[PDB]
């Protein structure tokens, strides 16, 4: 939920 | 290139080289008719398969709410500022972003690429 | 048992005034989420226009993609860190998280300034409706 790279 | 059907029971022909004369036929395996082949071309592929997807693209999309539209672009035949634009919408089109643009206004449908 | 007493003492708390920031920190942020976008449009056109070239490795599809990822996260990444700078040494999240005891430097992020990329499979949301996301959207909208 945060971006492509962090979590969903 | 195309599929031609017989003449009599409209079975499909198939292509058939002719010993004596050397020329190409196609003739029905159900009957015996025979017809001499006059494009000499029986097979072919395209790998790429680059195909203008403008054949695939239909006029009638001009009447979508849905698809976003520009004033920037005029159309060539009319000049009409309207036109709908959008992407390939197609599977397996390669990777291709380019916009496929549509006259909007009755009955123009042409189709530009940019 | 000896800190829980001198906590009884100093106190502690959570509250609205700990996500607010300052005007000119929400202005920045709304700066930068302003040029993130603008920048995402500009790709947008160079890919519409058939300028971008494909990432070795990469379809122009995957690489257009890489490339929008990356100017949000950026710009996700400097509001962040707007917000961050943003916060007072009272500020109370901002304790939580140098304490280490609750909390990510992502959470007041999240909290102050942008909630950042909603990603589903590793993708961005996905096309459900046909060739949109959602019905108010029009076809084809790779924008943020
Ligand atoms: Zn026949
Ligand atoms: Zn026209």
């Amino acid at each position: 939920i945060w971006g492509i790279g962090c979590n969903p | 290139v195309g599929i031609r059907f017989c003449q009599e029971c409209n079975n499909m022909l198939y292509p058939k080289e002719d010993k004596e004369n050397r020329i190409l036929l196609y003739a029905c395996r159900n009957c015996d008719y025979q017809q001499e082949a006059d494009n000499s071309c029986i097979y072919v592929n395209k790998i790429t398969h680059e195909v203008d997807e403008l054949t695939q693209i239909i006029a009638d999309v001009s009447q979508d709410p849905t698809l976003p539209r520009t004033e920037d672009h005029p159309c060539q035949k009319c000049g009409h500022k309207e036109a709908v634009f959008f992407q390939s919408h197609s599977a397996r089109a390669e990777d291709a972003m380019r916009l496929y643009y549509v006259c909007t206004a009755p009955h123009c449908g042409h189709r530009w690429t940019e | 048992t000896v800190i829980n007493n001198w906590l009884l003492i100093e106190g502690h708390t959570i509250g609205i005034g700990d996500s607010i920031a300052d005007s000119k920190t929400y202005q920045d942020i709304q700066n930068t989420i302003k040029k993130a976008k603008q920048d995402v449009i500009e790709v947008i056109e160079k890919a519409h226009n058939n300028e971008l070239e494909p990432t070795p490795g990469n379809t122009l599809r995957q690489t257009f993609e890489n490339q929008v990822n990356r100017i949000l996260n950026d710009a996700r990444d400097k509001t962040g860190s707007s917000a961050q700078k943003s916060l007072s040494e009272y500020n109370n999240f901002k304790s939580m998280v140098v304490s280490g005891a609750k909390g990510s430097k992502i959470n007041i992020s999240q909290v102050i300034a942008v909630v950042g990329q909603q990603n589903v499979e590793g993708k961005r949301i996905p096309f459900g409706f046909k060739h949109r996301t959602l019905p108010h959207f029009i076809k084809d909208d790779y924008g943020p």
